[PDB]
């Protein structure tokens, strides 16, 4: 319902196919995945050495 | 094409709602090839973006 536009969208931009087939550390993306589903704690930070992907 | 006398009356200089400081946009932006500007600084004071905060180092060329 809501406009959604005050920052930008991230799913449709990817929908237009813009950002596809990203190589991946997949111990690294569970690390967020079992972040976000904790009852209490749930907010990951991507601390990290500048040059790596964080984005 | 964008050209910038001196950088350092970007991000050395400039109030945050006086325009760009080093607290404004074009920090996540300057990652993808979108805008393009063509700077110019001298390089020991080119060393105070370095020690600033250590960000813009992989943006610039
Ligand atoms: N795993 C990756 N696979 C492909 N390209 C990558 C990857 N990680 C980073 N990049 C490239 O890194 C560039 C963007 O810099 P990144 O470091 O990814 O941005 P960032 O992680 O947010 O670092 P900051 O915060 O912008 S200084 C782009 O050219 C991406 O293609």
């Amino acid at each position: 319902l809501y406009i959604e536009q005050f920052g930008s969208n991230m799913n449709e931009k990817v929908r237009n196919g813009k950002l596809q087939g990203i190589y991946g550390r997949d111990e690294e993306i569970r690390a967020i995945i079992e972040s976000l589903l904790r009852y209490n704690k749930n907010s990951p930070v991507l601390v990290g050495n500048p040059g790596t992907g964080k984005t | 094409i964008l050209f910038v006398d001196e950088i350092h009356l970007l991000l050395g200089a400039g109030k945050a709602e006086g325009g760009t400081d080093a607290a404004n946009l074009l920090k996540p932006v300057l990652s993808k090839g979108e805008i393009k500007l063509i700077g110019a600084t001298t390089i020991a004071e080119y060393r105070k973006f370095i020690e600033s905060c250590s960000a813009f180092e992989r943006r610039f060329e």
